[PDB]
């Protein structure tokens, strides 16, 4: 009572605000029999979001 | 004059060359260009200052 | 917007017009260099078998380009496709060469 | 168990669930640098770092 605590009101974010993110489950089937491996960007190393 | 090519601005002067493909640049850009624009004048002139 | 679909069981592979249609690798093309300067590696695999020995021809609007120009013998043979495919392998998502 | 739950506890764990998800992103959006594009993705954008 002669002396409390203060609380942190000002805090800052630099990353980009989001709680939802995106997680493959099972893998890709990208060697195949039916399409060759050059139609697909994985095998390109293009990044894709 | 010659920071009014490269950017957009309300200033008219006279569109002397447009053919030439350009980026409607920022302000980084523009002062990355206008200190080259400084420094062939200093170093034509022999300015040190 | 140009998407390529490769043609199933023998049909031959199209990409997408500016209109909506489908179009095979054909006749005579207009492309921004943007487009290339994009898909640089993706479209060399695709056109470079096309433009070599089939019957390709693709119009890049540019504006402005610097240019280095090599003379020949005309007594003698010339083939230019180690020079062109030279080119179009380097042209880069940031730079040109000549 | 290790891996049981009690189901007259569902409500509670979700009110506990959504109270630490809002008490988690308390923050403030922060402004950091720009940069402009070179490449002719975007035309002419300003993308952040």
């Amino acid at each position: 009572l002669l002396h409390a605590d203060t609380p942190r009101l000002v805090t800052w974010d630099a990353g980009l605000c989001t709680s939802f993110k995106i997680v493959p489950i099972v893998p890709a089937q990208v060697p195949q029999d039916v399409l060759a491996y050059t139609f697909f960007t994985s095998s390109y190393a293009i990044q894709s979001p | 004059t010659l920071v009014a090519q490269i950017s957009e601005t309300q200033y008219p002067v006279d569109r002397y060359l447009d053919w030439i493909p350009s980026l409607r640049a920022s302000a980084a850009t523009a002062a990355t260009f206008a200190e080259w624009v400084n420094t062939s004048m200093k170093t034509a002139f022999d300015l040190s200052d | 917007d140009c998407r390529i679909s490769f043609g199933m069981n023998g049909a031959a592979p199209m990409i997408r017009d500016e209109t909506g249609m489908m179009v095979p690798f054909e006749g005579n093309w207009i492309f921004p260099l943007a487009l290339w300067q994009m898909n640089t590696r993706y479209f060399n695999q695709q056109f470079d078998a096309w433009i070599k020995t089939g019957e390709l021809r693709i119009r890049i609007e540019m504006g402005a380009y610097p240019y280095m120009l090599h003379y020949y013998d005309p007594r003698q043979y010339a083939n230019a496709w180690n020079l062109t495919s030279a080119w179009l392998e380097e042209i880069t998502p940031t730079s040109i060469p000549s | 168990s290790v891996r049981g739950a009690n189901p007259l506890m569902f409500r509670a764990n979700v009110l506990h669930m959504l109270l630490e998800f809002v008490l988690d992103n308390l923050y403030l959006n922060r402004h950091t640098g720009f940069s402009q594009d070179h490449t002719p993705f975007t035309e002419g954008a300003n993308l952040r770092s």
